[PDB]
């Protein structure tokens, strides 16, 4: 679909272990590429963009009609610092809200490799806002999925809704390649 | 290879069940999350005085040492080292140390810092300075502050207090406070380092801005204690009561250090007693006489002279000496630190001023109110 | 310091007149980030035209906030393809005032122009003063003993 | 319709007209069609329509109906062509505020817009401040706009 996306990749300390082969980092960064990917085929008009998830978030690259850019900015990412899911969220929706197309959807996906250390209200007023301004976000609960699924539950069951399928939550255990399971994943799909 | 952790796992020199914890992150590769389990046990509150814990580097830690935050990898190895106490092979053992963690700069900066520590144990001050005057230099490259700060000024602080330039361990002991969090420390921490601030600031060589010096929070621990006399004596240092500071001899004369440079402190409180006179009065009767200064400083009238001179070559004051008719012409003192009273009254100055202000550009208007475009 | 004086030309406060006047339309009335672009005569900045960015803040959180960086580029060197003279020299924004994140955004603009100069243009017609408010970013190196920060310095301004 | 002035439904972009804060069981297509179903509303009754043309066009009226239930508006901000947050319709100025009386919003009543305001209209925004038996969600029906494009 013509739809705009942002990818919400994560370079915190987490990212540096080997759980998902070779590491996090090195798993992310083949998942980016194949995300990044598929929307492009899905419709030529498709735009991505990367944005951190680090102490401070930080905007690598906005939406533009190209791939390889993508890739290009991911290769530099290391690991520093700790996750902000609270504020990266807020500064992807912020990209999208300045697409390049109004015409286009709203889409972000999130990349949590670290946990989310605020209080459920935090994430559930979130939510709103973004069910409230029509952006969905396909987040990826790899990592530490055994302290995160609970919380990230209460953002997708808040923004999907009552029969919602706008915003996906595919929990990854660990296992070979997380990349793997994102082509069996509705996020693709 | 990881036999050492099995080794320990059954009849371990820790609790076998932590081993165990720290097992099952290696086998699920948690190799960041390791280390703050690992850090929670090089600290161990059980075996850290025994030396079971350096074949922990050899057979652990060096194994996953290659993807490992160089930060993180730095610090492990301070209680490592602290285990050891050979201290020419554990230089051998920083340098390849500092070799490793190169990426990361604050890494550098942390080994840097630990054989600086341990050099400065063996006396060896002048390589010492080449250390400390290659780490500060780096130091200003790297943005912000950082959790390596506060140990290089711990060790910058400490340098200087051997030398015995109590101007630069000033200086440098300001950072250190000013770097970490008042609270966290120790009271017997808080207390020491106060008071040896203080005791350089008296001693210090153009350390005159006492009134900054007496809002540092770390002083505040030093209000109930024995050692208050220092900063009855700052007060005085302050306020230029060298009055004050020869009744409070029999307090700071017991100290060593400031007993054997009395002379040198004495001359401090004469100058700040010199700046406290010029503040106090007005503008308009700024002309104080040598008499004054010789009363007030406790020096003799033919010393008065000889005082300015220190005053206003530093800088501390600014004005004019009339040896003829024995008066001193002063126009400006260093500004200094006001309580809220004073800015109220320095207030209360601008409501006057707002108003002669606002009084002649009203006056100009009407009576050019004609060519006024 | 590094700059002694910028004089701002009447097209960039038109222009930035003319950024907030679209921008702060029926949408919103916050404040509007652009780019300025001058060349450099010894020590006097030169500030001659400038080109609105993409931007946007949380009214409450200070730290999140976007800058359409990419767009930065792009339209730089379709300005500078028309005048090659005319390089960045620093980022305006129309709010009456500093705010707490500009350090954040100078930093950003700092990658673009080492030493990149904030001009605050206010919109609103101030009766005494020049509209334009000139800071450049320098290192408070505070005797206290706390931290060097990145401060904003004042420099003077004209038109 | 009003003569001279034709129904502006086909013209708009169909694939292109978004709205937020809405109800995943009826939604922005239904609100089109002239059929009964509607278009409610999750988060609130306060809902925010955003409508773009295919060519630039003129509005001269609007049919903005809703149910009789109490669920059908009562205050409509229009904004044109903005280059939208939910705080914005808190504050900021209207094209033209609409207080959507009960006969506005049968399915008779037409309501009344500016002219002179409404000549370039490539996209518009429609925002439902609030009902009219303050309810928790509200209701739509086929919210057209009567005019001529710009040509």
């Amino acid at each position: 679909v013509l739809e705009s996306t942002m990818v919400c990749v994560d370079n915190s300390e987490y990212m540096r272990n080997g759980d998902f082969l070779p590491t996090r980092l090195q798993a992310q960064q083949d998942a980016v590429n194949i995300v990044c990917h598929s929307k492009t085929r899905s419709n030529p008009e498709n735009n991505v963009g990367l944005i951190t998830l680090a102490n401070d978030c930080e905007v690598l690259t906005t939406l533009t009609p190209d791939t390889g850019r993508i890739l290009s900015k991911l290769h530099t990412v290391q690991p520093k610092g700790k996750i902000t899911f609270c504020t990266g969220i807020r500064v992807a929706h912020l990209a999208l809200k300045h697409r390049q197309g109004k015409n286009h959807k709203m889409r972000i996906i999130a990349f949590v490799g670290s946990p989310v250390e605020d209080n459920e209200k935090d994430l559930v007023k979130l939510a709103k806002r973004l069910k409230k301004e029509k952006v969905n976000v396909d987040i990826i609960n790899f990592g530490e999925e055994e302290v995160n699924t609970e919380k990230l539950t209460a953002f997708v069951n808040t923004l999907n809704g009552k029969d919602g399928t706008g915003s996906h939550l595919v929990t990854v255990p660990p296992g070979p390649s997380l990349a793997d399971a994102l082509i069996s994943s509705p996020i693709l799909a | 290879v990881p036999g050492f952790l099995q080794q320990s796992q059954n009849s371990g020199p820790g609790q076998p069940a932590v081993w165990h914890r720290l097992e099952e992150l290696y086998t699920k590769k948690l190799w960041h999350q390791l280390t703050l389990q690992v850090l929670d046990f090089v600290q161990d509150p059980c075996f850290a005085q025994g030396d079971g814990l350096i074949k922990l580097y050899e057979n652990f830690i060096s194994e996953f040492e290659h993807r490992v935050n160089p930060l993180s990898l730095v610090e492990i190895i301070l209680h490592v080292v602290r285990q050891m106490t050979d201290p020419n092979v554990a230089l051998t053992f920083l340098e390849k140390t500092r070799e490793k963690v190169k990426s990361s700069d604050e890494a550098v900066i942390l080994c840097k810092t630990a054989i600086g520590a341990l050099k400065l144990n063996i006396g060896d001050l002048q390589v010492t300075k080449e250390t400390i005057e290659d780490v500060e230099e780096m130091l200003n490259n790297l943005p912000g502050v950082t959790s390596v700060h506060s140990r290089f000024y711990d060790l910058s602080s400490k340098y200087y207090q051997t030398i015995g330039n109590h101007a630069s361990y000033y200086k440098d002991a300001l950072r250190f406070l000013g770097c970490v969090d008042i609270k966290d420390l120790p009271v017997s921490e808080q207390q020491e380092r106060a008071f040896t601030l203080g005791l350089a600031g008296l001693l210090g060589e153009g350390v005159f801005n006492f009134g900054e010096l007496l809002m540092h929070p770390v002083l505040e621990s030093l209000r109930n204690t024995d050692r208050q006399w220092l900063i009855d004596t700052l007060y005085a240092f302050n306020s230029g009561n060298v009055e004050r500071f020869q009744t409070l001899k029999t307090a700071w004369g017991q100290q060593p250090d400031l007993a054997a440079n009395e002379a040198q402190l004495l001359r401090k409180i004469q100058l700040l007693c010199l700046m406290e006179m010029t503040f106090t009065r007005p503008a308009n009767h700024r002309q104080l006489t040598f008499e004054e200064i010789a009363k007030s400083a406790k020096i003799t009238v033919n010393e008065v002279e000889l005082l300015v001179m220190k005053a206003l070559s530093v800088g501390l004051v600014k004005g004019s000496i009339d040896e003829v008719d024995k008066r001193v012409h002063m126009t400006w003192v260093q500004p200094r630190v006001l309580d809220l009273q004073q800015i109220k009254g320095m207030k209360d100055r601008l409501e006057f001023w707002c108003t002669d202000v606002k009084s002649m550009e009203m006056l100009v208007e009407h009576q050019a109110h004609d060519i006024l475009t | 310091l590094a700059v002694q004086k910028v004089v701002v030309h009447p097209l960039v406060l038109l222009s930035v007149v003319d950024h907030f006047n679209r921008i702060g339309k029926v949408g919103n009335q916050k404040r509007v980030v652009g780019v300025l672009l001058g060349s450099w005569q010894k020590k006097v900045l030169d500030v001659s035209n400038s080109f609105a960015v993409p931007f946007d803040e949380d009214d409450k959180d200070d730290s999140v906030w976007f800058l359409d960086h990419d767009y930065l580029e792009n339209m730089y060197g379709m300005f500078k393809k028309v005048n090659a003279r005319e390089r960045i020299v620093g980022w305006y924004h129309t709010g009456p005032k500093l705010h707490k994140n500009d350090i954040a955004i100078n930093e950003l603009m700092k990658r673009y122009c080492p030493n990149s100069v904030l001009v605050i243009i206010d919109v609103k017609p101030k009766d005494l003063g020049l509209p334009t408010e000139a800071y450049i970013s320098v290192e408070e190196v505070h005797d206290d003993g706390t931290p060097t920060s990145k401060t904003f310095e004042h420099v003077t301004s004209e038109i | 319709i009003p003569k001279g002035y034709m129904d502006l439904m086909p013209f708009i972009n169909k694939a292109g007209c978004e709205c937020l804060n809405e109800s995943d069981e009826h939604g922005f297509d239904n609100c089109l069609r002239k059929d009964t179903t509607f278009l409610e509303s999750d988060c609130d009754e306060q809902l925010l329509i955003t409508v773009a043309f295919n060519q630039p066009v003129k509005l001269y009226s609007m049919k903005f109906q809703g149910p009789d239930n109490g669920q059908g508006p009562k205050y409509v901000k229009i904004f044109i062509n903005l280059p939208m947050d939910f705080e914005e319709a808190e504050r900021s100025e209207p094209t033209q505020a609409l207080e959507l009386t009960e006969d506005d919003i049968k399915e008779d009543g037409i309501v009344p817009l500016r002219y002179v305001k409404f000549q370039n209209v490539n996209s518009v925004t429609i925002f439902v401040q609030s009902n009219q038996g303050e309810e928790e969600t509200t209701r739509i029906s086929y919210f057209t706009f009567i005019g001529t494009p710009v040509q």
